[PDB]
C-alpha cells in the first residue's frame, strides 16, 4: 500500500480560490476542546489513503 | 494575487502633502496565492560615535 499519500478529511471554514492550505493543527468537531492531547471529539485532519 | 503599483515624482515643498493629479502604472504582478493578515513598514537608523 501507498502511505505517502494524505488526505485533508474535514475544515472548520472555507478557503479561498487559488490557496494551499498547510495547517496540521488538531481539528475539533464539537464539544470537550482539544489543545493537543487528542482525546474525546478530537480528530486528525491528514489521513492516508488505500 | 499581490499586485504593486509603482509611480517616481519629483516633488519640491516644505512639508505635508503636495497638490496636483497624476496616474499610476504597474511594476510587477507576483501571484503568491497567499492571503495577508498584517504588515509592517521597516525604516532604517543613521549610526555614528
Amino acid at each position: 500500500g501507498n502511505y505517502n499519500y494524505l488526505y485533508r478529511l474535514f475544515r472548520k471554514s472555507n478557503l479561498k480560490p487559488f490557496e494551499r492550505d498547510i495547517s496540521t493543527e488538531i481539528y475539533q468537531a464539537g464539544s470537550t476542546p482539544c489543545n493537543g492531547v487528542e482525546g474525546f471529539n478530537c480528530y486528525f485532519p491528514l489521513q492516508s489513503y488505500g | 494575487y499581490f499586485k504593486i503599483y509603482s509611480k517616481h515624482t519629483p516633488i519640491n515643498l516644505v512639508r505635508d502633502l503636495p497638490q496636483g493629479f497624476s496616474a499610476l502604472e504597474p511594476l510587477v504582478d507576483l501571484p503568491i496565492g497567499i492571503n495577508i493578515t498584517r504588515f509592517q513598514t521597516l525604516l532604517a537608523l543613521h549610526r555614528s560615535y
